[PDB]
RNA sequence: UGUGUGUCCG
């Protein structure tokens, strides 16, 4: 009687109790799936900490860009009508781009303003320094001349030719810069300045092993006076390390050296 | 007999009921704990971002009175 | 009788544009100026009745009419002008020639006697001493000349004078030189056969006037032709003259001294140079100056190739080689040069290029770069310059703007927090600069290697205001005594009427700053804030900005600008706030080398995250002030105005300058198509523009130099280098550190130091460039050791003696105040005294100043421009002719006594003596001794005491009462004060100049001086921390003879005239010298009787005299013993005992200090014969509370409670002394402030006011380099005999002692070791603890002052606390 | 007893149904929250990360730019300056570029 | 017998109570994640806002640079 | 009659 009564009762407790842990694993999967779906939410909690880094490096530099320019900010489409027409660069700055404007430069076809031109030139002229060549002097034919000249006494003694035909053969042979920095060595070392161009033409290996220059001359009239003692007979096979500086050659078949 | 099964049947669903409930509270544990760490950061982040709009619109509005 | 005082020497700029008008009236021919207008334009009243003199038209009968320029002709007139002809002066300036020499000899032999008096004498001397020097003197080539050009100076001074009606004219005949003169105008007439000529047949002067044909024709049959010019070319022509012979004289006194080698160049190579300058100038013209500006970087490539030789170091020499050769060959293509002339006209580079001298005399050398003149200068040229370079379009890099502008920040935090305590408390949502909140948090710093990434985050940092705009403690910078320019109604009121051809409407009533200070009604440094911050200087009437020409140079002109009042008072005003607010967060001096400090230090200074070897490179900083733009220093200007409470106040520049119309305000040429019409709106043509956009030289120096140390900084961080800057005058040093192991030699540590100060030059050039500001690699150099900067020339640790620039500039005649003989005197003693601090000869330089002083005290005595012509000072004032006696004698006692004597023996060895009156009282007993004239000390040391109150002596603490040693000072201070009486409506200065201004200061000085016993400079320095002090600074202002003799307001207080003052006052200062037994009295003589002692004697004499200051109370802190009477030298042998410690020091002893010789030579140049020529190793209290940002008044009262208190500390009235004087001062009670105070706890304050506050630095008068090779032990004194020793001196004494004393021989000659200055027992004293006691109360009401500027403020405490 | 039991088995289902329908609406609730995840955590992520980008874009692109100076700045900030003060434009003549 | 089963009944009638208890404790608890919601609407408008201002900024930077 | 012909910032 009764006890039949508590057994389905107790039944039916138990298949309740079934969909109490249908209803509990329902649950805990759901916990799982929100658990899963919101842990990329503390991933974004240190990559913003890298958005707040660039943004406040950008908002830093686009701020102090602004306050540098005033109310003329000149758009880049007023700038382009301002340059047809009254070339002149329109009043107020102007922001550009280094490759676009050198891009700009090297055609010549924009007509880009002289003053722009120039200014830019002068801003990208100083970028190709380095360790070197900073204060490194350029050096010609007639620069090296006139140094060697101001460095010795007297005027149409030989060793004036010394040094024309010294630097002639740096001129067409292309080593001058090595030639007036070994001279200005042995200059500074403290013998005189006739022993140095001695060492020029003694110690340059390209001046080794040469022959000297022949030049036509008219007469004794076109010869300075202070080389009259230094002209001698040409014997054959002359050496520019032997003493030889120059040859002179006459009308009628006469040829004369200097001696130092 | 009867008697006996019923009450084993009961204890064993009663185990079960509190296991359950066991694990509902470890789950509780699990997300209060998660929801601490996403409460004062969350805020941290809140306000950051907060600052960096006012900083972006005073930029805009600098700029807007120029073109 | 007149308003007009020429001066003696030239300090203007020389313009020839006035002139054409004077050869328009005589009828002659000449084009100096490039403005039409001057061509038909209308004559001045003046000269234009030069037609109507006889003499003119005589003068001008048988010449040309056409002219040459003059500055042409310079070299000519110096090389053929000697003394020979017949002035209208009637006492020659040779006559009194003879006498001076006579004068000179004696002063040398006085010399050498000290000399030995002391113990330094010489070793080995020469008996045929004074010979050489007479036949020196006698023998120099330049002796008549300089006498004849003086002759003309005075002539042409005094005629210059005379501005009425019915002038008159001089004129002198010098064999072939004719010289005719007509106020402020000079004719020269000059053979023609003098004149180099062209190839074309015609002199180079008449190239650029005339044709070929033209001036052939107009010459025709004529042999003398007529230049004219100004007053200022024969100033400038005297000047050259006096610096040459000065030199010359100087250079061969030297080799008598050191035959076989000295420190100055020659004498005869010298002469070479001179002679090729003027033959160079006599060719070129005016553009040779072009080619002598070269001199200087010349010898400054050869004293640059003394050193190792690396491949580098002769790059400057080329480039400067190169640069000399092109500007020789363009300024001289479109001259038609003979052959022989073009070789002849490059001598002097030739010359200079190929000279063989040590470093030393390549140093001297480079003083004499104007000893050839200066240049005449245009207007238009000079505009023409200006005006490129600051119309110029620039290209900027924002990012390197941005990175400068992180830097300045983060600098201007770090020197924030480096005092100061912690941060300064950020503001402004922390969250925005993450990485720099934990420093905040841990309250520390970045260290610096860290500091890259962070940068951008120093942008978002904001701040209350760090500084205070009430801090000028000095009321002198708004009244200095110059000039300003005009308002915009009446801009061109500053031009000749004559030449402009119209009268202007408006005029103007005065242009100078005092005359328009004391009539501002509402002047206060508040007010001119408010006017700064309200853009009121945009006013249409407050845009001129006037130019001006600037002073001697050698480049073809140099202008600095001119403000109106207001806009001046607020540049003014900006200065003094950057002065002492920022830019001390960027030190520039420093100044050291790494070859004169410890190895730990430099090391420990040197590193960034072992030998440290330095180099440096210097740039220059003249050409930066036009490439400044706003788009570059808005940021900079904005983030000043926010560090302190202004608003628009550092940016007045800017905003007003491209809105002002730019020209130069000359008296004789206005600008071009000036016309009445267009007067409100002038245009624009060869001398003014309109847009300016670059700076101006001089204006905002300070923010421009933090800008450079800024951008130095950042290259420092963006290289990992270490990196030290240096700015002086127009030249920044800046040096790199670059550490090195131990292993590394000392072969390449050169070339990898000059290859690191390579990199940091590139990449200096590249972010400076970015900048828009250009270097020129051509001109900057990088060397390893040598470094010239400003004042000091240093090459690889040995400092170079430089001592000619101040040697050669004595002169007898400079402007010292209606041509004061004392003035003149000091300004002698003065520059011998800074000429011998350097080189290492003394008896040149002495013998120049000696030479100077007799030859300036007769032109004085014979012609003075004060009084009229024939007047004799020296006859009236003592009835009988000044004879050489008299004088010798007068020029021997000192000036401390009233002696007119400044060349002290004594400053030979150091530079500030410890007691004026003692040094004095024993250099007269010497001088009397080394005469046989000793009975003379007592009569001479008398005198009669003045009458002077209790201001006179807390001026001079140090002083006697006599009459004769008083200046000028508080006569100007006089007439100052007697108009302000009558004047000064500024209605903040009157309330400051009350009624009774002189009874207060009476009793307050009077009040400072009765405490017992009384110390003088206790009171002196309290003395200038009350009002007293204040009134006293704005009082003497004045500073020349000219706005003496020609101010409005002092000269319209009608009364007697200043001239006849001053003429009175002149006549009994002379009356007063030069006199003697006239006014010394017989009661003290008997008293100073028997003391043999010179501190006894100077405490009697300076008790005798304030008798009526003190009555019986005693004197304390006043006196100190001679430093040569108190130590005696024995010169031990290195194997040697001393006798005195020896012989006689048996029971006790005698206390010794000594000197001992070092061995380690380190580094010589260019040898070590000589020890000048080498250096050795061996270096030569808080409050409870501290206020932020304190103001001046603030400060000034803390140290005044403070030092109040201190002296005091005996007595129980310090709570009651103190508050009369801080109740006209501070808002802040007494018992407020205390806490404040630093606690301070000493004894013997004698010496705390002696040294410790340290009134003088002290220093030496020697060059350092034998400084580093002594050793000077100083404990063998034990008790110290707390004392009257000063150290200082002592250690100063010595080196000088032992410097002079081997200065000649050579380094292996030395015979002696080790030195013992032994001290006697007789100027030595003991010094006790003693506290002055005040027993009364000051009981003043000083509570009127409720006024601005220095004087009460209220709210003091409105920084906060610490 | 039979009652007794009979009436306590019947609360106990009672209150058993309630506790699983009470516990499904939690479920159902919990489903409709997370059936858009919430909404915006995924697109803001995106979005984070797109910003990042173009930020950092943007700071490297302005390392780039070469800025020329004008000759009407100083009168354009004087202007400015002038009006920000006592509104009013400041008094003539004109200044050097009034544009 | 008859004590076993009630006594059975009675903890029955405990333990269901106490998982009554627990339940709308969970609940409770539950409906309290609400705090969740707040940094999830208003912060979504900071960060699009954020979008748009630095959307318009680029647009800006094409409308000065002259660029290519 | 030629306003003090000029002689500034450090
Ligand atoms: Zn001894």
């Amino acid at each position: 009687h009764s006890f039949e009564e508590v057994v389905q009762t107790l039944a039916s407790l138990a298949t309740v109790v079934q969909q109490q842990t249908i209803a509990s694993e329902s649950l805990e999967q759901r916990i799982t799936s929100l658990e899963n779906g919101l842990k990329p939410v503390y991933d974004m909690a240190k990559t913003i900490s890298s958005l707040n880094r660039v943004c406040a490096e950008m908002v830093a530099k686009y701020d102090l860009l602004v306050m540098t320019t005033g109310r003329a900010t000149a758009t880049a489409a007023a700038t382009e009508a301002y340059w047809a027409e009254h070339g002149q660069p329109p009043p107020g700055p102007s922001l550009y781009e280094e490759s676009a404007i050198r891009g700009k430069i090297e055609s010549r076809d924009e007509t880009v303003p002289q003053s722009v031109r120039e200014a830019f030139n002068n801003l990208d002229s100083t970028t190709s320094l380095t360790e070197e060549n900073f204060g490194k002097p350029d050096i010609s034919a007639k620069d090296l001349r006139n140094i060697m000249y101001d460095h010795l006494p007297g005027f149409g003694t030989a060793f004036h030719q010394l040094v024309q035909v010294i630097c002639k053969l740096g001129k067409d042979s292309n080593s001058l810069d090595i030639i007036h920095a070994e001279f200005q060595a042995s200059l500074a070392e403290g013998d005189s300045p006739q022993c140095a161009l001695i060492q020029i033409t003694k110690r340059v290996p390209i001046f080794q092993d040469a022959a000297p220059p022949v030049i036509h001359i008219r007469s004794r009239g076109d010869i300075p006076r202070a080389c009259q003692k230094s002209l001698r007979p040409v014997p054959p096979s002359p050496k520019i390390d032997r003493g030889w500086v120059c040859v002179f050659q006459l009308q009628d078949g006469k040829t004369l050296g200097l001696k130092i | 007999n009867h008697s006996f099964e019923e009450v084993v049947q009961t204890l064993a669903s009663l185990a079960t009921v509190v296991q359950q409930q066991t694990i509902a509270s470890e789950s509780l544990e699990q997300r209060i704990t998660s929801l601490e760490n996403g409460l004062k950061p969350v805020y941290d982040m809140a306000k950051t971002i907060s600052s960096l709009n006012r900083v972006c619109a005073e930029m805009v509005a600098k700029y807007d009175l120029l073109v | 009788q007149h308003t007009q005082y020429p001066d003696a020497r030239l300090s203007s700029p020389i313009v020839l544009d006035q002139c054409d008008l004077v050869t328009r009236a005589c009828g002659l021919y000449s084009s100096y100026s490039l403005n039409p207008q001057l061509r038909n334009c209308k004559l001045p009243k003046h000269i234009y009745r030069l037609k109507y003199d006889v003499t003119v038209t005589k003068f001008l009968s048988d010449v040309p009419v056409a002219t040459l320029p003059i500055d042409f002709i310079v070299p000519i007139l110096l090389k053929a002008l000697s003394g020979n002809g017949f002035c209208p002066v009637e006492p020659r300036c040779q006559q009194f020639l003879d006498e001076i020499i006579k004068y000179t000899m004696q002063d040398a032999l006085f010399l050498k006697y000290y000399l030995k008096n002391v113990g330094a004498q010489e070793d080995c001397v020469d008996d045929h001493f004074q010979e050489k020097i007479l036949s020196s003197i006698q023998g120099n080539e330049f002796l008549h000349q300089m006498f004849f050009w003086y002759d003309l100076a005075i002539l042409t001074r005094r005629g210059r004078l005379n501005r009425g009606n019915s002038r008159s004219t001089w004129f002198v005949h010098d064999d072939l030189i004719d010289i005719l003169g007509y106020g402020d105008y000079v004719f020269w007439k000059i053979p023609i056969s003098l004149l180099p000529l062209n190839t074309q047949g015609i002199p180079h002067a008449a190239m650029d006037w005339y044709q070929t044909s033209v001036f052939k024709e107009a010459v025709q049959g004529h042999t003398h032709i007529v230049s004219v010019s100004t007053a200022d070319v024969l100033i400038m022509c005297k000047d050259l003259i006096t610096c040459r012979f000065n030199t010359t004289l100087i250079s061969k006194i030297a080799e008598v001294e050191d035959p076989v080698c000295s420190d100055y160049p020659n004498f005869k190579i010298v002469s070479m140079l001179y002679q090729s300058g003027d033959y160079l100038l006599s060719i070129l013209g005016s553009d040779g100056y072009k080619i002598i500006k070269f001199l200087e970087p010349l010898c400054l490539a050869k004293i640059q190739l003394c050193s190792k030789y690396t491949e580098r170091k002769g790059r400057f020499l080329t480039q400067m080689h190169l640069a000399v050769n092109h500007t020789l060959e363009e300024i001289t293509e479109i001259r038609a040069l003979k052959p022989s002339q073009a070789h002849k006209i490059r001598e002097f580079h030739r010359t200079l290029i190929r000279l063989e001298m040590t470093p030393q005399q390549l140093c001297e050398l480079f003083s004499i770069q104007k000893h050839w003149g200066h240049p005449v200068l245009h207007s238009e040229t000079a505009i023409q310059k200006v005006k490129k370079h600051a119309t110029v379009l620039k290209a900027l890099r924002p990012i390197v703007i941005f990175e400068t502008y992180c830097v300045f920040k983060y600098s201007i935090a770090k020197h924030y927090f480096d005092s100061q305590g912690s941060w300064y408390s950020v503001t402004s949502d922390r969250n925005l600069t993450p990485g720099l909140n934990s420093y905040i948090k841990r309250n520390q710093f970045p260290p610096l290697p860290m500091i890259k990434e962070l940068l951008w985050e120093f942008y978002h940092l904001d701040h209350p205001p760090l500084f205070s705009t009430k801090i000028i403690s000095d009321l002198s910078i708004f009244i200095k005594d110059r000039a300003t320019a005009v308002e915009r109604t009446c801009w061109d009121a500053v031009f000749e009427p004559n030449v402009l051809g119209y009268n202007p409407p408006h005029k103007f009533s005065t242009k100078r700053v005092p005359e328009q200070f004391l009539e501002q009604e509402n002047f206060s440094i508040e007010n001119v804030l408010s006017y700064a911050q309200k853009l009121e200087y945009l006013l249409p009437q407050y845009r001129n900005f006037s130019f001006s020409l600037k002073e001697k140079e050698l480049n073809v002109g140099r202008t600095f600008g001119k403000l109106p009042y207001p806009t001046r008072n607020v540049q003014t005003l900006c200065e003094a706030l950057l002065a002492d607010g920022l830019a001390k967060a960027f030190p520039s001096n420093m100044m050291v080398v790494t070859e004169r400090e410890q190895k730990e230090s430099l090391l420990h200074q040197a590193s960034w995250h072992a030998t440290v070897r330095g180099s440096s490179f210097v740039t220059d900083l003249e050409k930066y002030n036009l490439a400044f733009r706003y788009e570059f220093t808005a940021p900079f200007i904005e983030y000043c105005n926010r560090c302190y409470g202004v608003k628009n106040v550092f940016n007045w520049m800017h905003y007003t300058i491209p809105q002002c119309y730019m020209h130069v305000s000359d008296y004789y040429n206005p600008p071009h198509n000036l016309t009445l019409e267009n007067r409100n709106n002038p245009p624009e043509g060869p001398s003014s523009y309109r847009g300016h956009m670059g700076g101006i030289e001089g204006l905002q120096q300070k923010l421009w130099t933090s800008i450079s140390c800024a951008q130095i900084s950042l290259v420092e961080i963006k290289t990992g280098f270490k990196l030290r800057s240096a700015v002086m005058g127009d030249n920044q040093c800046i040096t790199v550190l670059s550490v090195f192991p131990l292993e590394t030699d000392a072969d390449e540590q050169e070339q990898s130091a000059e290859d690191n100060a390579a990199r940091v030059a590139a990449s200096l050039a590249k972010v400076t460039s970015a900048c828009g500001i250009f270097l020129k690699p051509d001109e900057t150099f990088v060397h390893s050791g040598f470094i010239y900067f400003g004042k000091k020339q240093y090459l690889n640790g040995v400092q170079l003696p430089q001592s000619l620039k101040t040697a050669t500039r004595m002169a007898p005649l400079s402007d010292a105040i209606f041509d004061d003989l004392q003035g003149t005197l000091a300004s002698i003693g003065t520059a011998f005294e800074r000429s011998i601090s350097e080189t290492r000869h003394i008896f040149p330089c002495r013998i120049t100043a000696a030479f100077h002083t007799f030859f300036s005290v007769r032109i004085l005595q014979y012609h003075h421009l004060g009084f009229n012509k024939g007047f004799d000072l020296g006859q009236l004032t003592l009835g009988k002719p000044l004879d050489f006696g008299t004088i010798s004698l007068a020029l021997a006692v000192p000036q401390v006594l009233g002696g007119l004597s400044f060349l002290n023996p004594e400053k030979c060895f150091y530079r500030n003596l410890g007691d004026p009156v003692t040094s004095g009282l024993f250099q007269l007993k010497t001088y009397l001794r080394m005469i046989e004239m000793d009975d003379l000390f007592l009569p001479l040391i008398a005198k009669n005491p003045g009458n002077c109150t209790a201001i006179d002596f807390v001026l001079n603490p140090s002083g006697l009462n006599v009459p004769g040693s008083q200046d000028l000072t508080s006569f100007l201070r006089q007439i100052v004060r007697r108009t302000i009486t009558l004047s000064a409506k500024n209605k903040l200065i009157n309330t400051l100049f009350h009624a009774s201004a002189d009874f207060e200061d009476e009793m307050v000085c009077k009040w400072l001086l009765s405490s017992t016993p009384v110390m003088s400079r206790f009171a002196a320095d309290i003395f200038s921390r009350t009002p007293s002090g204040k009134r006293l600074q704005i009082l003497g202002y004045l500073e020349g003879t000219r706005t003496l003799l020609a101010s409005k307001i002092i000269n319209n207080n009608t009364e007697t005239p200043v001239l006849d003052r001053l003429r009175k006052i002149t006549l009994q200062r002379w009356s007063l010298w030069f006199s003697y037994l006239d006014h010394c009295d017989n009661i003290l003589a008997e008293a100073l009787t028997q003391i043999t002692c010179t501190v006894d004697l100077a405490q009697i004499l300076r008790e005798y005299s304030w008798a009526h200051i003190l009555e019986g109370r005693p004197l304390i802190g006043a006196t100190l013993p001679c430093m040569i009477e108190q130590f005696k030298v024995v010169w031990l042998k290195p194997y040697e005992q001393c006798p005195q410690c020896s012989n006689a020091k048996q029971p006790g002893g005698k206390p010794f200090v000594s000197v001992a010789v070092k061995k380690h030579i380190v580094s010589a140049w260019p040898n070590a014969s000589r020890i000048s020529w080498t250096i050795g190793d061996g270096i030569p209290g808080q409050p409870a509370i501290k206020p932020k940002c304190p103001s001046a008044a603030l400060r000034e009262a803390i140290e005044l409670a403070s030092r109040l208190t201190w002296v005091t500390q005996g007595s129980s009235n310090s709570d009651l002394l103190i508050k009369p004087f801080l109740e006209a001062r501070v808002n802040l009670s007494v018992q407020e402030i205390l806490q404040m105070t630093p606690s301070h706890y000493s004894g013997n304050i004698v010496h705390r006011y002696n040294d410790q506050y340290s009134p003088h630095s002290f220093m030496a008068n020697r060059m350092s380099n034998s400084a580093t090779r002594l050793i000077v032990s100083t404990n063998t004194l034990g008790e110290f005999s707390d004392s009257n020793i000063i150290f200082q001196n002592v250690i100063n004494y010595a080196v000088a002692l032992f410097d002079i004393k081997f200065r000649n021989t050579e380094a292996t000659d030395i015979q002696y070791n080790r030195a013992h200055l032994h001290l006697t027992k007789c100027c030595t004293r003991e010094v006790p603890a003693q506290y002055l006691t005040y027993t009364s109360t000051l009981d003043l009401d000083l509570t009127r002052y409720r006024e601005n500027e220095l004087i009460y403020d209220n709210n003091p405490l409105k920084g906060g606390l610490n | 007893h039979s009652f007794e039991e009979v009436v306590q088995t019947l609360a106990s289902l009672a209150t058993v149904v309630q506790q699983q329908t009470i516990a499904s609406e939690s479920l159902e609730q919990r489903i409709t929250s997370l059936e858009n995840g919430l909404k915006p955590v995924y697109d803001m992520a995106k979005t984070i990360s797109s910003l990042n980008r173009v930020c950092a874009e943007m700071v490297a692109k302005y390392d780039l730019l070469v800025m020329t100076t004008g000759r009407a700045t100083a009168t354009a900030a004087a202007t400015e300056a002038y009006w920000a003060e006592h509104g009013q434009p400041p008094p003539g003549p004109s200044l050097y570029e009034e544009s």
